[PDB]
């Protein structure tokens, strides 16, 4: 019984690509991409996103 | 068949946390001379 | 048919320069307004942006700031190095460490 | 409540971040 | 502690 | 040895430890031609054994031991500096995006020289700030440190500009007096260099900050000034007609 | 800039003499009489420093006070509030507002 | 619905008052290059036309020096830290005119 | 515009300025 | 799969604008005479003369 | 995975360390205006707990 | 800022009001000089 | 069955710390780096790039930048009391 | 500028800083064992009058002042405007 | 040159 | 006294 103050999913539309500053990239593993990488001997190794909380060691 | 429903405990703030206004500046407090209006409280919005 | 043209300019291997001299010539490796007063004694923030033609395929900026990477190494005595690191516009280590 | 400061970020010198006046 | 107010010490006195 | 106060550090007696560590990563230390991700489908680099190498000057102790007091000396010290000599600062951009700007905090610049920049494709730049990285699959040439730059071409334009609105081309010098053009793409002003469609300015700032050439006519520079990794010895337009 | 920019002010007249000072006593004459005629009034810019120190305060005073009745009745006929002004120290109101 | 903005160390002297609006994007010209060819629009360019017409939409404005500080200093204001031209959830009582 | 292969918030993140409702989209008040 | 669906678009700080041509809107462009452009796309990275 | 803070040029004559934590935003107070429309959160409030 | 949802791209204005003042001093026959300054906000290099 | 062992380190009810002495121990209050700022009235810009592991749920990074909060009141006579707010390392209010 | 002249970052050059004895003996032995790539020679740049700061145009700009046509021929009237204190050399 | 070495114009 | 500006 409140208000959304009007939040309609903001549409970026009119692409002036980039109005925020850029953060100069940080330097090291998963703070590029969310591919799907690779280990050393050719295992997959999961995207930065998930399932990498839980470390996995053999 | 039916079962319990879940355990619900309304109850006030460890310490009252949050009854009182603080550092929100808006809704601040005072402390002052009765006659000589002075602020003992001056809040930012960051103090937690 | 008629016709309407197009060009680029392919430019490869090699990196865009704007060296920081007054008139942007090599008249020293420390630049004559790098010296400048007005640098050398009252720091610079900088906002500076860039165009790209798009590319679907994620990219990265790449930046260089040609600052001075001085090293002096002595030797004092018999199995002894000490050595100084230096960066005179982004230095590597201030009074905070 | 004089809400102090006390800290002046100057510069050795003491120009503040700046720029000067542009001649023709 | 040590000296003033409580400073953490460092007042070892080699002194000439 | 690659690092620059190490690359021809002059040494002096006495035992000195030197340790260093090899990437054994497969991936990240062979090139491929086709960048096809090489610890996946197969590939193996295992290390036998590690042994340095030096080759003394036989220089006669009579004058070496000179040499040695003479080198102690403090005025005599030595010193050496890496030779692109400047910072390294990456931008991520987004996938597709049409610009990219950038801020630095206020901080001295008392012997900057001159910005220098490029395009890299981020799935071939290798964040090397920790011992691995899982996530570099590709396998071709590396532009971010093998010398290879192949999109510095893409830049529209550039603008600076000090702590809020200070630019620096200066007080106006440049045919755009604010903003360095590369890639003008329509004229009627005609600032288009040479039959490609480069900028007049640009074209003024290149090949003038590089072989030092303009102001006095722009002449073929000669090879000695002129290397492999220069700009005029890779510069290429070109142009076609479409229906 | 300087640490004080007084004087690197004055030389835009942005903050100092005023324009019958500055200008050499000859050339006021010459405004002041035909002004009527060919006004050189409109460029030559004057100051306008505003006061610096004992105008203002730093330690208190919203500008807005709230003060909330301590009383209230509802007569259908009136409503008496009976507030209480607290008009402080070193501070006036001006019961305008 | 929000639109943080920044701006690097400064001598903040004279700097007399800041003085916002608001402008529909169709409608303002990309002076810097001229022919902008992106300027489909004749209208009225409220930008260069004094033609403000938008600022019936702003809700709050927060002055921040240091990151830490507020300008509108002390106390002094009733919000005492943020800037409040549009309050849409009436309440303690504050709303001007009618 | 995709930011996919992206990293995930290439850019400076600014205060949630402490205010009423610039925290999120969602409903409300009694 | 970063969804920002309960965020106020705005939380990263934004730049002034670029101020030059080109890079404020992406929408087609009219040229004097009305022969349109495309806004943020390539065929702009050529120098289509004529 | 990722986010990147700053802070304007400062001086730390007597900064002492920094402290941090990770909250969820349905559950973090904004105190502006004593009432926030959108709080819908009756747990636990790490940010003032 | 807050601004009111407006569905089309937008645009703000900032304007730091700050002193402009210039002074023009041509000093012979036919020299105009001339010394911009804007004290908080100047875009001069020297 | 073969085995994958994970781990998981939990640790909450306390806040991440990171002092600023110059060896990070809490020799003092004002810690040592704190004074070792001299060089004078000079300044420093910060960045920072804390990491996350992608949660489902928008959250709020509570960065604590810590300062002296320090304030003296004081009672000169009878019925004023004046307060003095000086909170250091990121300062408040403009009334030096 | 000390923090300059220790690096040799802009300060005395290579062969008037090192212990003269050391120069000498450099250029006895560079033939075979050079040490001129060990020190690093400073190199400054002028700094006082070459550059201007009045807002000088880097490159102009001239427009036809008049022209003609013969169907073979095409005459452009260029005014070449040079201003005081400066020098194009008619190369560029 | 001169002799803090290289440079140009600040000597005649 | 002392204030009101010129």
């Amino acid at each position: 019984m409140s208000g959304s103050m009007e939040g309609n999913a903001v549409s970026f539309k009119g692409g002036v690509f980039s109005p925020y500053l850029t953060t100069r990239l940080p330097a090291w593993a998963g703070v590029r991409q969310n591919v799907m990488g690779s280990n050393v001997d050719g295992r997959p190794v999961a995207p930065a996103n998930s399932a990498t909380l839980t470390y996995a060691t053999v | 068949q039916a079962a319990p429903n879940r355990p619900n405990y309304i109850g006030f703030r460890d310490n009252f946390i949050g009854l009182m206004y603080y550092n929100s500046t808006g809704n601040m407090g005072v402390l002052a001379g009765q006659a000589s209006q002075l602020n003992a409280v001056v809040d930012l919005q960051d103090r937690n | 048919v008629p016709s309407l043209t197009q060009k680029k300019f392919l430019c490869d291997r090699t990196m865009w320069r704007i060296p920081f001299s007054s008139n942007f010539m090599s008249m020293g490796a420390l630049t004559d307004l790098g010296q400048n007063m007005l640098y050398a004694n009252s720091a610079h923030a900088l906002d500076m942006t860039f165009e790209v033609d798009p590319m679907d395929e994620p990219t990265l900026l790449y930046v260089l700031f040609e600052v001075f990477d001085v090293v002096r190494i002595h030797q004092p005595h018999r199995g002894v190095i000490e050595a100084v690191y230096l960066r005179t516009p982004f230095s590597a280590g201030n009074a905070t460490t | 409540q004089p809400t102090m400061q006390l800290m002046v970020p100057k510069r050795q010198k003491l120009e503040e971040v700046l720029e000067n006046m542009k001649v023709d | 502690a040590s000296l003033a107010p409580r400073h953490g010490s460092r007042p070892f006195m080699g002194t000439w | 040895q690659k690092f620059f106060a190490i690359k021809n550090l002059l040494l002096l007696p006495g035992s000195y430890t030197y340790e260093w560590n090899f990437r054994k990563d497969v991936n990240m230390i062979l090139q491929s031609s086709l960048g096809n991700d090489l610890r996946v489908d197969g590939a193996s680099v295992r290390f036998d054994s590690i042994n340095l190498y030096a080759n003394f000057f036989p220089m006669a102790h009579n004058t070496a031991s000179t040499l040695e007091a003479m080198l102690r000396n403090d005025t005599n010290d030595q010193s050496f500096n890496d030779y692109l000599c400047a910072a390294n600062m990456l931008y991520p951009i987004p996938s597709n995006a049409t610009s990219v700007p950038i801020s630095i905090p206020s901080r001295n610049w008392a012997a900057f020289r001159g910005w220098s920049f490029t395009r890299l494709k981020t799935k071939e730049t290798p964040s090397l700030g920790s011992g691995f990285d899982p996530y570099f699959t590709y396998s071709g040439s590396v532009p971010y440190l093998d010398g290879t730059f192949y999109l510095n071409h893409t830049f529209k334009k550039v603008s600076i500009m000090f702590d809020s609105s200070v630019s620096w081309p200066g007080n106006d010098r440049l045919l755009t007096p604010n903003e360095f053009e590369i890639k003008r793409t329509v004229d009627g002003e005609g600032y288009n260099v040479a039959q490609c469609n480069m900028t007049k300015d640009w074209f003024l700032i290149q090949m003038l900050s590089h072989y030092n050439i303009g102001y006095q006519g722009f002449y073929v520079p000669e090879s000695y000034k002129d290397r492999m990794y220069s700009f005029f010895r890779n510069f290429q337009p070109m142009s076609r007609q479409v229906v | 800039a300087t640490p004080s920019m007084m004087p690197q002010w004055s030389y835009m007249h942005i903050a100092g003499q005023d324009a019958s000072e500055y200008l050499s006593p000859g050339l006021v004459q010459f405004a002041r009489a035909t002004d009527t005629y060919f006004s050189l009034g409109n460029k030559f810019r004057n100051p306008t420093v505003a006061p610096t120190h004992d105008v203002t305060t730093d330690r208190s005073q919203r500008l807005t006070l709230r003060f909330v009745p301590v009383d209230r009745e509802d007569t259908a006929y009136s409503y008496k509030v009976r507030f209480t002004l607290a008009v402080g120290d070193n501070r006036v109101l001006d019961m305008a507002s």
